[PDB]
């Protein structure tokens, strides 16, 4: 199970879409990686 | 009977409305904006 | 309560002592033990008041 | 008397750029038309955008007035000389000065790069010119012989490879490999401050306060006297279409036809808001690589850009 | 700079930069 | 204040300057109401005083 | 959506003129 | 001090005004960044602080002398209305506080 | 209005002296850092 | 009156004007200064919000 | 050595942090991309033999 | 040294080819020599 | 050569020019978080009563 | 007393001279007079009455 949970955020807020682009790429590349978006806008990664 | 009834002056800060000092480039250096800010900062 | 000052005071106390050692053409710490600075003028020292020997 | 000269349209001012804090002394355009570089009495070198006219960058290494800039075509370098006796090589990958040349005795007044060999040639107020290896920073030669400050220096592949005009009112045509003068041209009466080489005509013009003279390579044979610009002229620039520009020290440009020596336009531009009417003057001009726009670096601290006027015809402006 | 404490360089500080933990914490 | 100086892009937080000496819990929180209340108070006091005699 | 976090005259300047000022001007 | 030389030809005078303005820009910019270095602590040399103080004083007095000239030419900045309102307000204040004005000190003044 | 000393302007505007058909650019600041190269190499 | 000279005290972060007045005049001004403050304090000219006060 | 590199926010807030163990410096050396914002010029270390 | 070489030479395009600069082979040879 | 006075040089240094004389400032954050709470009137900037 | 007031106001009207330059002061006060502090406080009092009201 993926229970270790890490939150990420770009340094320049205007640079947010590129991070999202990057997130989709890691989601394809690691089979059991989970990415969520919370209510408060954090982007969260679940790994092992 | 507002709290600023017996106040002598009004509207005194209507001129400074907009700051556009940057676009105006003066070739005279003592009249330039930079030097006026300099002299305001350092002779205080 | 101001830590910036405490850093600044340690720096400044060391600059004053180093300028006195420069005046004597030497910076070797054992020719200039702190007795020569801190001792009061009534005994022949320079008599400087201390603020920079604290733990920060 | 002469043939009918070719028709050239007039040029009009369309853009004034103002960011320096001293006289703009030199100007040069990158080989790919994206940016130009100006040097100033401000001691900064500024890199501007050629399309938008915006300031990209400033570089500040020099100690005194930056007197000449040039951009290398075969390497990513910018070379600048100055009145602080120092010639620097700027690496545009790093925006850093990477090497410098030493041995000049006084202020360096201009510099040029040889278009095939990697040498740099600088001319100076100690009345010498010097040929520098670009890499190893060594004077291979000091061209000596002028008796007053060398004001301008130009280079080509064909013989003669170096032309220097000077404040002792003479022109000298040099052998690059021996380092000796071949030809001395003493036709001017006042000091020769600007020399221009035609792109494909194998001639060159030189300017003095007297009049412009137009000469023939390799031997220096006099062709023609272009007269009428009664001012100290600081720069000559020639177009590929045959337009010659003379920028004066009192701020007037004269456009000329190279072929016939016909003066078809006179331009005198206003000064910037702060300045004095005596502050008008032109220290450099350059066409871009497209040759569509003309850039003049001036003494009221502005860069003025001229554009060729498309609505005018031969019928509107006749050739007299 | 171990554990986010200390001067990144002791140089020009006027001191050797030795850091110890507070012994009077409760 | 918002009648005289309308702010559609809410840039009033940009000019406002607060004490960087204290920690973030201790500095002023730049909330919309409070940033506009402060600017309105200052603007009212600034209107009191003729520019020829002095200003703030 | 109410909330989605992911997105002249001389007597200008001169209020309250008193009697002595009006009479003087 | 205003500089005029009556005989002098105008090419020569234009050249002189050109080069004096160039030197003035070089002087004033150097004043501008040496003050920044003095304030930040970058200089430690005392003669450069003396030179900057000298340059700064001259620049201040050029500006201040202009300010006085503009005051006399461009009018008082306090209008008649604002001045009478300031004056009348002070009179009402002093009148309500029942202030007795200070007299000239007599020569047989005990203090 | 009456113009105060810090308000007053001595010279006419740039587009007053050059005209409408001329575009005036005042560049006080630049748009790149020194860290970003002018000729950037390919990676 | 006679002319005053001006100098600047360099405090490294700004400059302070220092005025030099002739001595005769200076004695007369110093006497007037003391007298004016004594009578103004006795007659209660300055209301208590005006600081620095002598008492604190 | 000498250092190589030389605002109010929600992401850095202290009410949200569960301080269970401190993060030592050794952990930041060991997994540098996980425990550092901005790892520049960082080398991955040999994991285990 | 004489007078006749300071009077203005003919001003017209008698010969386009004569004023044209040498070809690329000659300039490459002189470039290599130098 | 020894780089003995590097802050005070014969010209304006690169960092000094950036920080004071018109170099490019990084300018990282712009109005990062400026949202009125949901319970407040947009005009008054105070808690509403009749929404 | 109007005599004292004339003396103070006339005393502010002097030539200021540093080195080769000099000009007449006619606008502001010269802060280095001995009684200048009085003038500032008293003139500051008038500015206070602008910021407050007479009533407050």
């Amino acid at each position: 199970t993926s229970v270790i949970k890490i939150a990420v955020e770009p340094v320049n807020p205007s640079e947010l879409p590129k991070m999202l682009d990057g997130l989709r790429k890691v989601n394809k590349s690691y089979p059991s990686l989970t990415t969520k978006v919370e209510e408060s806008g954090e982007h969260v990664i679940l790994g092992t | 009977r507002r709290w600023d009834d017996d106040v002598v002056f009004k509207n005194c800060a209507k001129g400074v409305d907009d700051q556009k000092k940057d676009k105006r480039f003066v070739n005279d250096t003592l009249r330039s904006e930079f030097h006026k800010k300099f002299m305001e900062k350092y002779i205080k | 309560n101001t830590q910036e000052l405490l850093d600044l005071l340690v720096k400044c106390e060391n600059k004053i002592q180093t300028r006195i050692k420069i005046g004597l053409n030497s910076k070797m710490p054992s020719r200039f033990p702190p007795v020569v600075f801190y001792t009061p003028k009534e005994l022949g020292g320079l008599g400087m008041l201390s603020m920079g020997h604290v733990l920060i | 008397t002469m043939p009918k000269p070719q028709w050239h349209p007039p040029w009009k001012l369309y853009r004034v750029i103002s960011g320096h804090l001293g006289w703009v002394r030199c100007i040069a355009v990158e080989p790919g038309n994206q940016w130009f570089v100006t040097g100033s009495a401000d001691r900064t070198i500024k890199i501007w955008d050629l399309a938008s006219g915006k300031l990209k960058l400033s570089l500040t290494g020099h100690i005194s007035t930056v007197r000449g800039v040039i951009v290398s075509t075969r390497s990513p370098y910018l070379f600048s000389c100055g009145e602080d006796k120092q010639v620097k090589c700027w690496d545009l990958e790093y925006n850093k000065v990477i090497r410098h040349y030493h041995g000049h005795l006084s202020a360096v007044y201009g510099l040029d790069l040889h278009p095939t060999i990697d040498v740099l040639v600088t001319c100076s107020r100690d009345s010498t010119a010097r040929i520098w290896d670009v890499r190893t920073k060594a004077s291979v030669h000091t061209l000596s012989g002028h008796t007053n400050a060398v004001a301008t220096v130009r280079c080509q592949a064909a013989e003669p490879q170096i032309i220097t005009g000077s404040h002792d009112t003479t022109i000298r045509l040099w052998d690059l490999v021996a380092g000796k003068t071949r030809v001395t041209l003493t036709n001017h009466k006042k000091s020769v401050r600007a020399v221009v080489l035609h792109p494909r005509h194998y001639t060159f013009a030189s300017g003095s306060p007297d009049n412009i003279k137009q000469w023939k390579f390799p031997d220096g044979s006099f062709i023609q006297n272009l007269s009428g610009h009664n001012a100290i002229i600081n720069t000559l620039t020639v177009n590929s279409d045959g337009v010659l520009v003379s920028g004066a020290d009192n701020g007037t440009m004269h456009l000329w036809d190279w072929r016939t020596g016909y003066n078809f336009q006179r331009v005198h531009a206003a000064v910037q808001p702060g300045s004095l009417d005596s502050e008008s003057g032109i220290f450099a001009c350059a066409f871009d690589q497209s040759e569509s726009r003309l850039l003049t670096a001036e003494a009221d601290k502005t860069i003025k850009v001229y554009r060729e006027d498309d609505t005018a015809t031969e019928e509107t402006h006749p050739v007299s | 700079m171990y554990n986010g404490i200390g001067l990144p360089t002791p140089r020009g500080s006027g001191t050797n930069g030795y850091v110890q933990r507070n012994l009077s914490l409760v | 204040y918002l009648t005289e100086h309308p702010d559609p892009n809410n840039e009033n937080i940009v000019g406002y300057n607060n004490k960087k000496c204290w920690p973030r819990d201790a500095r002023m929180r730049l909330m919309k109401h409070d940033v506009n209340l402060g600017r309105a108070v200052f603007w009212d006091i600034k209107n009191r005083l003729p520019r020829s005699v002095t200003t703030v | 959506t109410l909330q989605d976090p992911t997105n002249q005259d001389p007597s200008y300047y001169l209020k309250n003129t008193n009697a002595e000022t009006r009479e003087t001007l | 001090i205003p500089w005029k030389v009556p005989g002098l030809p105008t090419p020569i005078e234009n050249m002189i005004l050109r080069y004096v303005k160039a030197k003035a820009d070089w002087w004033t910019n150097t004043a501008h960044y040496n003050r920044e270095r003095i304030r930040r602590g970058a200089t430690v040399d005392k003669t450069v602080c003396k030179k900057n103080l000298g340059r700064l004083t001259r620049l201040y007095l050029k500006a201040e002398q202009e300010r006085q000239h503009n005051y006399l030419k461009d009018g008082p900045y306090i209008t008649a209305e604002e001045a009478v309102a300031v004056y009348t307000t002070t009179v009402h204040w002093l009148e309500s506080r029942r202030f007795s004005p200070i007299p000239f000190p007599p020569l047989s003044y005990k203090h | 209005e009456v113009v105060l000393h810090e308000d007053k302007k001595y010279y006419p505007t740039a587009e007053e002296v050059y005209g409408p058909e001329v575009e005036t650019i005042v560049q006080e600041e630049d748009t790149q850092p020194l860290t970003e190269p002018i000729i950037k190499p390919v990676k | 009156f006679k002319e005053v000279g001006i100098e600047f005290m360099d405090l490294y972060s700004h400059l302070v004007p220092v005025y030099d007045v002739e001595p005769l005049e200076k004695i007369t001004d110093a006497y007037l200064d003391q007298y004016l403050w004594y009578e103004a304090d006795k007659r209660r000219l300055f209301p208590p919000w005006i600081k620095p006060a002598d008492t604190e | 050595f000498e250092p190589l590199v030389r605002d109010w926010n929600e992401f850095n807030d202290i009410n949200k942090i569960i301080i269970r163990q401190p993060i030592r410096t050794e952990y930041k050396i060991a997994f540098p991309y996980l425990y550092n914002n901005l790892p520049h010029h960082v080398h991955l270390t040999w994991y285990h033999t | 040294s004489k007078y006749t070489d300071l009077v203005p030479k003919e001003v017209m395009n008698a010969d386009d080819p004569d004023l044209q600069r040498p070809d690329e082979e000659a300039i490459k040879e002189i470039t290599e020599k130098t | 050569g020894k780089r003995q006075h590097q802050k005070d040089k014969m010209y304006i240094t690169c960092a000094e020019y950036t920080h004071f004389y018109g170099g490019k400032k990084p300018d990282l954050p712009q109005t990062n978080f400026r949202r009125l709470p949901f319970d407040h009137c947009s005009l008054s900037l105070q808690p509403f009563v009749y929404p | 007393d109007h005599n004292i007031a004339d003396y103070m106001t006339a005393k502010n009207n002097v030539v200021i001279n540093y080195k080769d330059m000099n000009h007449t002061n006619s606008y502001g006060i010269i802060r280095g007079l001995q009684f200048a502090s009085f003038i500032v406080q008293y003139y500051g009092l008038v500015m206070d009455l602008l910021v407050l009201g007479l009533h407050r």
